[PDB]
């Protein structure tokens, strides 16, 4: 709601709180001088302001040279604001979470990534392939064939001389 | 949000990717006043058509306090030649609480 | 390979692409900024010089050039920044030039994965794209074997190598490349008796001497 | 910038869309360095494609892991040392002003560094340059002695030795860390600057800048736009300086970061990966073979060091 | 990884093979004297893998 509490402006929530305010002060603040509980007129009672839950809103997009479906993410809120899946960040709405684990596409938080067979999908991404390794106190691996790879690392040396006066 | 965020990235190819748009905030459904139950109104009348005035160097003074005040009529009335408000607009004078 | 995969994946250059994006486009937002009137009554400076005489000009043309001012130091604090970035970036080309190129280094994956054995530089765009050519192993076998040789109560470790066995016969090889050598005096050196190693084997080692001796 | 400069607020947000791109460019640079910090952290874990564990049964010849491997009986698949960790660092949130979680949570962290210890503890270095290729422990730490001039023989006639001491150290490890404060001093700091820093940004609020009132509503609420304008301009403008300073102070602190977690990737990567000749780069000493333990927004390193004791005087020729 | 020991990373400490360093208290800064061994007076000769 758009409140007005005696020329206290303000937009949010006003609920029930245990902060026991002492007989004589009216109104709490927060740090940075904002107001987080006030006692109403006609009836004295502790209400206290809170401003309606806010939260970012983010896209995930495999590209429009690809698909148009879009993955909506509202992080850090319960799956009770308005398929549609939780995460640790947020929950993601616009895909369909899954149990098989695959390498990242696109980074969602908390260690769940994102088109794929005509859909959008949510997983955990793999730490990789698991893959022990045959310990023992007197095995030894030798390999006996070898190969040569070449690898390109590539390292920006210099950027354009701008100026400008 | 897909055209959103053709809008914010100023371009239509977007690269594959999350982006942040902007922040998810409901919107209020309706406003809400809490004024006191106070309906006695303090004596504008009587300061603003005071019998005699007192000089500068006795300029009266008088406390108002305690009451519901209707600057609507004195701001209406042309009477006051000049009405010059600073710090406050005096179209919402009435608005707020003292 | 490398040239295939250079002309068919896109984006094999993007930490060059990802800079040169940067830098453009920093140009492009200072520029701009421009449009902007900065809270002022025109965003160009020939308009309010035009149709507002100096004296109440000044606050109009104030606000442009300390806005401007501000997107200015801006810009150049960005620039700054990327160019230290740039300058780390530069620093450790030029030391992974000479460490790879002007020579082998033994720094594990600095000069690419796996073991190094030489590089070659080539230019790009602002950049520089290096060709690490390392030597890594790819088949592997499975060996039983045992930290020492204990012959006539004397122990015997490997010069260099390890030892290993097949199940039957022991055997010197080094400890990259399976190269399966008999165990003779040239490649081993005594140190002890061999009641104090644990986890040793009883073994037989080769002396060369005998075999011209009779 | 809508939330924090005005939150809800179409009049200043008006007048903030007059000052251009400042706001696509502060939140650009903060997203670029968000990511920077995933990059950080993958770049300088992620050093092993493939998750190696542990054998079921700890055979190694001696040297007692159980301090460092993850331990099942946790409930947060963390080896001792990593708990202790987590418990010695302690860790704004209203305004607009939110934090992202990382990409990387605490587990796959973990799960990280347990994958490189199990490939250091059973494939020495090898696991860093191609396959794993597994070697029992005796023989790996004979071949890193005999990486520092120490031939073999030192090690196998002091096995039972070496191994009790590097027990013993490890223990001790545990012990310094209890019971000295601030062993995490760098992270303490990093943090507690961090906060620091977001705590100062959220009190700039507090600040007329030359305005009648820090707090814009009672200003709207009171004042006729047409010379609200003004106010509500300095406002703003001291309100978007306090972001740039912010905006800017965490670029420099970002780049020092970077810094730092680059020479940490290096560090595991020549330490851990690997055994390392460049001398005081893996610990005071003669270096042989280093642990990584995940720490909260850190990594912590356990160079283990040969280091010469006792000496004895001769008289030499050379 | 100079002064504190002998390096191997090529152009790291000087020009050349480098032997060792000696360090030396500037105004604001440090002045390293890299000691390194640099070949001459070269001799062509046939030589077989």
């Amino acid at each position: 709601v758009n409140f007005n509490f005696n020329g206290l402006t303000g937009t949010g929530v006003l609920t029930e709180s245990n902060k026991k305010f002492l007989p004589f002060q009216q109104f709490g603040r927060d740090i940075a001088d904002t107001t987080d509980a006030v006692r109403d007129p006609q009836t004295l009672e502790i209400l206290d302001i809170t401003p309606c839950s806010f939260g970012g809103v983010s896209v995930i997009t495999p590209g429009t040279n690809t698909s148009n479906q879009v993955a909506v993410l509202y992080q850090d809120v319960n799956c009770t604001e308005v398929n549609v899946f939780q995460t640790r960040a947020g929950c993601l709405i616009g895909a369909e979470h899954v149990n098989n684990s695959y390498e990242c596409d696109i980074p969602i938080g908390a260690g769940i990534c994102a088109v794929a067979s005509q859909s959008i999908i949510a997983y955990t991404m793999s730490l990789g392939a698991e893959n022990s390794v045959a310990y023992s106190n007197n095995s030894i691996a030798i390999p006996t064939n070898f190969t040569i790879s070449v690898t390109t690392e590539i390292l920006p040396v210099s950027m354009t001389k701008t100026s400008v006066d | 949000p897909l055209s959103e965020t053709k809008c914010t990235l100023k371009s239509f190819t977007v690269e594959k990717g999350i982006y942040q748009t902007s922040n998810f905030r409901v919107q209020p459904t309706e406003s809400i006043v809490r004024f006191p139950n106070i309906t006695n109104l303090c004596p504008f009348g009587e300061v603003f058509n005071a019998t005699r005035f007192a000089s500068v160097y006795a300029w009266n003074r008088k406390r108002i306090s305690n009451c519901v005040a209707d600057y609507s009529v004195l701001y209406n009335s042309a009477s006051f030649s000049t009405f010059k408000c600073y710090g406050v607009s005096p179209t919402k004078l009435n608005d707020l609480c003292f | 390979k490398i040239q295939d995969s250079l002309s068919s994946t896109p984006s094999a250059l993007g930490k060059l692409q990802d800079v040169v994006n940067q830098n453009a486009q920093a140009l492009n937002t200072l520029v701009k900024q421009l449009s902007s009137n900065f809270g002022a009554i025109s965003s160009v400076l020939n308009d309010i010089l035009s149709r507002l005489d100096p004296p109440e000009a000044e606050v109009q043309i104030d606000r442009l050039i300390t806005g401007r001012l501000q997107s200015l130091q801006t810009y150049v604090t960005q620039q700054l920044i990327r160019a230290a970035e740039i300058r780390a970036s530069a620093n450790l080309a030029a030391t992974k030039m000479s460490e790879c190129v002007l020579g082998q280094s033994k720094r594990v994956d600095f000069c690419g994965k796996g073991y190094h054995l030489m590089s070659f530089p080539q230019s790009a765009p602002h950049g520089v794209v290096f060709l690490h050519v390392t030597y890594v192993p790819a088949q592997e076998k499975n060996f039983t074997t045992a930290p020492a040789i204990c012959h006539d109560g004397k122990a015997h470790f490997p010069r260099e190598g390890v030892f290993v066995s097949n199940g039957t016969h022991w055997f010197v090889t080094q400890r990259n490349f399976y190269e399966p050598q008999i165990i003779t005096t040239d490649n081993t050196f005594v140190s002890g008796n061999c009641d104090v190693v644990i986890g040793i084997v009883n073994n037989t080692v080769y002396d060369p001497l005998q075999p011209e001796l009779d | 910038c809508t939330m924090y400069i005005c939150g809800d607020s179409t009049e200043c947000s008006n007048l903030l869309l007059q000052y251009g791109s400042f706001c696509t460019q502060l939140n650009r640079a903060l997203t670029g360095i968000a990511v920077e910090q995933d990059k950080n952290t993958q770049e300088v874990f992620a050093q092993v494609k493939q998750i190696y564990k542990t054998p079921p049964i700890k055979d190694f010849g001696g040297f007692n892991f159980s301090q460092i491997l993850p331990d099942p009986s946790k409930p947060s698949k963390r080896s001792p040392i990593e708990d202790l960790l987590f418990n010695k660092v302690t860790l704004q949130k209203f305004n607009g002003l939110t934090v992202l979680p990382p990409l990387l949570t605490d587990e796959m962290i973990a799960q990280y560094t347990s994958a490189l210890l199990a490939g250091t503890i059973t494939s020495g270095w090898t696991f860093g340059a191609g396959p794993a290729l597994q070697i029992p422990f005796p023989m790996q730490m004979a071949y890193r002695f005999n990486g520092i001039g120490v031939t073999q023989n030192v090690l196998y006639e002091n096995q039972k030795l070496i191994a009790n001491q590097f027990n013993s150290a490890i223990g001790k490890i545990q012990d310094s860390l209890s019971s000295t404060p601030s062993a995490l001093g760098k992270l303490q700091d990093v943090v507690n600057q961090n906060a620091q820093a977001l705590n100062t940004l959220v009190k700039q609020l507090s600040s007329n800048f030359g305005a009648i009132s820090s707090v814009l509503n009672d200003i709207l609420s009171r004042l006729d736009p047409p010379e609200a304008e003004v106010q509500i301009d300095r406002l703003i403008t001291g309100r978007l300086q306090s972001l740039q300073t912010y905006v800017t102070q965490q670029l420099i602190r970002a780049a020092e970061i970077r810094a730092s977690a680059n020479l940490a990737a290096t560090k595991m990567s020549e330490c851990v990966l690997g055994q390392s000749k460049r001398v005081d780069f893996c610990g005071k000493g003669y270096h042989l073979m280093s642990f990584p333990q995940s720490a909260p927004h850190g990594v912590v390193f356990l160079h283990v060091t040969y280091v010469p004791a006792q000496e004895k005087n001769f008289t030499t020729a050379p």
